């Protein structure tokens, strides 16, 4: 029937935020920040006021979705006396964000009714001219996201020239910075710092359980009658937000404990509502929760445990008996070698007290010694992984490391998981589950 | 080369099921024999049926 459809799609578009900007939903524990950012931007698309302000908080905490959802009400009324310059920490380096702002500046006024073009030298003075220079002027809102990294700890070029044309600029600008360092004011150089207005407004977090569920309350809910089930998805909703005894409560409760965060939720909950098929499939999907332990399940289904479920007996007596050499040794250091020497010898106290276990020669265990290092496993001795940056991971893509040049069964490896978390996590009617206590 | 392998020992006892059924049971072979060899992974073996099947 196309009625269900209906009310899935707009289930689905409330759970991802995609609805025009007249019914877009704001949680009650965010709507004071909400006002202290509409009015900042506010009196500087209207008043024509310049200022600057840097928004704290963490990763998924409504930094962008509060910014776009003012842009995009300060658009339906002020379309032509503002214009945007949005640039990131990560894609626009701090040579690269001279370009961002100048293809910015091009392409923003030609909608309205060439500066891209030169050098870094005459593209960086022809906008130092246009901004640093009764009628109305046109605003630039500047969105810094992730400043942190433009106020690294050298020169700070591009935050002095942006702050410095808040005070001393005819042209009203209005610069946002969101960012996650709860430290950001010790990071800015001390004449950058005195550019700044020193309003830095921190986002607010969930201090109740009644915030949560009247946050599921607003994302959940249908206000447009839109299908004709909605007169019971609205109740058949409440009736399990009501009663604290319920499962989704229950859920909620536990994702309060845990990651204290909307969008887990959000990502829970929207193949539960994209799975179902009919009304009454999708009321009882929600009474019972039946997905929302499906998923969470799947969710751990390869970490240390997950996949450690599905190793091998061979592996597993691999893996025993390096875990063994390893809680023998000081440091925690074996090779293949010493391991090899563990599992032969914890094989033939096997077939002492006994129908048995095949050993497997040298050549074979070579297989499984590097199908446990492509499932993590085993380290190396001080391998440091993934690097930093972009030109660390080129530094010593040069470098030839001792570690590999080496044979193969001398290589100082490296336990991930300890005996006495092996311990608990073999179950009991193991053959090798004697051999993991020491 | 099973199915030149049929004409060469003159095998006249055989249909599809007389093959599919040798050939799953020489898959199930391979896995019960090798499979704390390699593990949980296809890879090590289709190569592994590639190999030892003629
Ligand atoms: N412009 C947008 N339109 C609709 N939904 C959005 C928008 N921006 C973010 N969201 C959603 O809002 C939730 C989190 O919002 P975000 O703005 O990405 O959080 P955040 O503060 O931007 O994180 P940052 O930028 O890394 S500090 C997620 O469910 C996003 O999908
Ligand atoms: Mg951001």
């Amino acid at each position: 029937d196309p009625g269900f459809g209906s009310l899935q799609r707009r289930l689905l578009q409330q759970l991802y935020g995609t609805l025009p900007t007249d019914e877009k939903i704001i949680f009650t524990y965010l709507q004071d920040c909400q006002q202290e950012i509409d009015r900042i931007i506010k009196q500087s698309i209207i008043q024509k006021e310049s200022h600057s302000v840097i928004l704290v908080g963490p990763r998924q905490s409504y930094k962008t979705y509060l910014l776009d959802y003012e842009l995009s009400l300060l658009q339906q009324s002020y379309k032509e006396q503002f214009i945007t310059i949005r640039l990131n920490g990560f894609i626009h380096s701090e040579q690269t964000a001279i370009n961002g702002i100048a293809t910015q500046l091009e392409q923003q006024l030609q909608k309205i009714h060439t500066i891209s073009s030169g050098s870094l030298t005459e593209v960086f003075e022809k906008i130092l001219l246009l901004l640093d220079s009764s009628i109305t002027k046109i605003t630039v809102v500047f969105i810094f996201d992730e400043i942190d990294t433009f106020a690294g700890p050298v020169r700070q070029t591009l935050l002095y020239n942006l702050f410095d044309m808040v005070e001393h600029s005819r042209v009203p600008v209005c610069i946002f910075g969101c960012t996650t360092k709860l430290n950001i004011l010790e990071y800015l150089e001390k004449r950058v710092k005195s550019r700044f207005s020193q309003r830095v407004i921190y986002m607010p977090q969930i201090q109740n359980l009644d915030d949560m569920v009247d946050a599921v309350r607003n994302l959940l809910t249908v206000r447009s009658e839109i299908s004709p089930w909605v007169s019971q998805w609205n109740e058949t909703l409440e009736k399990e937000l009501s009663d604290p005894r319920s499962n989704l409560n229950r859920h909620i409760r536990m994702n309060f404990e845990t990651f204290r965060s909307l969008p887990t939720l959000k990502n829970s909950i929207i193949p539960l509502v994209a799975t179902s098929k009919n009304f009454g499939s999708l009321c009882t999907a929600i009474k019972s929760c039946s997905f929302l332990d499906i998923y969470n399940k799947n969710q751990l289904s390869n970490n240390l445990t997950g996949r450690l479920q599905s190793l091998s007996d061979l592996e597993l007596a691999i893996l025993i008996s390096a875990a063994r050499v390893a809680l023998r040794a000081k440091d925690g250091s074996f090779n293949f070698n010493l391991a090899y020497a563990e599992y032969e010898k914890m094989i033939k106290a096997i077939n002492s007290r006994i129908n048995t276990i095949k050993l497997w020669l040298k050549k074979d265990v070579k297989n499984v010694w590097e199908n446990l290092v492509q499932l993590d496993f085993f380290t190396e001795k001080s391998a440091v992984g993934l690097r930093d940056n972009a030109t660390a991971a080129f530094y010593a893509s040069n470098y030839q490391f001792q570690g590999t040049m080496i044979p193969f069964d001398l290589r100082s490896y490296q336990m991930q998981i300890i005996l006495q978390e092996l311990r608990r996590i073999i179950p009991k009617s193991n053959m090798y589950y004697s051999w993991t206590q020491l | 080369c099973l199915r030149k392998r049929i004409i060469e020992e003159q095998i006249t006892d055989c249909t599809d099921d007389q093959f599919q059924n040798v050939a799953a049971n020489f898959i199930h072979l391979i896995v019960q024999a090798f499979h704390s060899y390699t593990g949980n992974d296809i890879f090590a073996l289709n190569d592994l049926i590639d190999f030892k099947w003629p």
